[PDB]
């Protein structure tokens, strides 16, 4: 269905088996499976496409907004509080799209468990290392900020997480 | 005593000749409104006092209460104006003629100010 990218929520191509009857009874789930497609699943694909005609009638379309950069912490000089706000929220905006990320990728590993059902160990090696790396860029960004947590406060903590390699580089180098 | 004692302060001039040249409050200035406020309060308190009905008695006498308030909340407004734009001139000429005290800082970035971090956990 084209509702979302299959790209961005990957699903593997579904292998059904056909079926393989070796008996004369009748098959109950078969029969219910016929009764079912009769009294409900034809009135509901009438009523959609009901609805969807009347739908197609009144086509209307919404936006998706598009915010441009703007200079950030970094470059803003000290107590400039106009550049401050923008760079503060701009900061809070990146925050919320990695936090959806994590989303993204958690419910790729969440999907892929139970569809694999009883093989998920080994077969989903690909989703948990995923979700491994992200989830840990994600917790050496924002882990410890505090409910206080500012684009000023994530500068200093990598400020100190960049000297800190700069030390074991050079310690490993010595 | 700050601005007491000001070269060329007049002894006893509520409002001096410099001070024409300030914008005059608007008449409909939200403190001007609240002075007329605080005089139709003085009068309901005085029909109360009396025991007149409170609300109706003595309309006269309540547009007395309100336009005097009024008219003396005008003139202090205009004299506490005055007063204010005249300490920022005091305090920007004396800025002005002190520069080894009140110098110009080079502006360094965040990218270039080191902070402490302390965690939250
Ligand atoms: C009919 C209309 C209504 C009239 C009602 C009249 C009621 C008030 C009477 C008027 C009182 C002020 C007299 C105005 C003419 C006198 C001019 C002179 O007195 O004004 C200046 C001085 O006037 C007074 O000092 C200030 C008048 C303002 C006082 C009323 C406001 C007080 C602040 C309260 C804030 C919260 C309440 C807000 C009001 C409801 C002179 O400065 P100076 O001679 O060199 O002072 C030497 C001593 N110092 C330097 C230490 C101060
Ligand atoms: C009766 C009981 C006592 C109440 C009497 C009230 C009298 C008010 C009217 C005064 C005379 C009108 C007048 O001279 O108006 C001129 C001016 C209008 O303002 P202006 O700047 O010209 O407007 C341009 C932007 N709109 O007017 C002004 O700027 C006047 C505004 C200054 C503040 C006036 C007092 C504010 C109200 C206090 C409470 C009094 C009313 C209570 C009513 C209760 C009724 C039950």
């Amino acid at each position: 269905p084209d509702s979302w990218d299959k790209d961005v929520y990957p699903e593997p191509p579904r292998r059904t088996p056909a079926p393989a009857p070796q008996t004369s009874l009748p098959n109950p789930v078969t029969y219910l499976t016929k009764i079912f497609d009769l009294l409900v699943d034809r009135p509901v694909t009438l009523a959609r496409e009901f609805i969807e005609q009347q739908h197609a009638k009144n086509r209307y379309y919404y936006y998706h907004r598009e915010f441009r950069r703007v200079p950030d912490i970094t470059e803003c000089e000290e107590k400039d509080i106009l550049c401050m706000f923008e760079a503060e929220m701009q900061w809070r905006r990146d925050y919320k799209v990695d936090q959806e990320i994590v989303n993204i990728i958690q419910e790729r590993l969440k999907a892929c468990q139970q569809r694999e059902g009883e093989s998920y160990r080994q077969n989903c090696a690909k989703e948990l290392e995923q979700f491994t790396q992200v989830s840990k860029a994600f917790q050496d960004r924002y882990s410890d900020l505090g409910a206080h947590y500012s684009a000023r406060k994530c500068l200093a903590k990598q400020k100190q997480r960049m000297l800190a390699e700069r030390k074991a580089a050079k310690e490993a180098a010595a | 005593t700050m601005m007491s004692g000001r070269p060329g302060r007049v002894p006893l001039q509520f409002l001096p000749n410099e001070a024409r040249s300030l914008p005059p409050p608007k008449l409909t200035d939200p403190r001007l409104v609240y002075m007329g406020f605080l005089g139709y309060c003085s009068g309901l308190i005085d029909n109360a006092i009396r025991r007149r009905p409170v609300v109706s008695a003595g309309l006269h006498r309540q547009l007395l209460y309100v336009t005097s308030f009024v008219f003396f909340g005008y003139y202090l407004l205009k004299r506490q104006d005055y007063m204010y734009a005249l300490r920022d001139h005091d305090m920007f000429a004396y800025v002005k003629s002190h520069p080894e005290d009140f110098p110009e800082k080079d502006k360094k970035t965040y990218g270039e100010i080191l902070e402490e971090f302390h965690p939250v956990r």
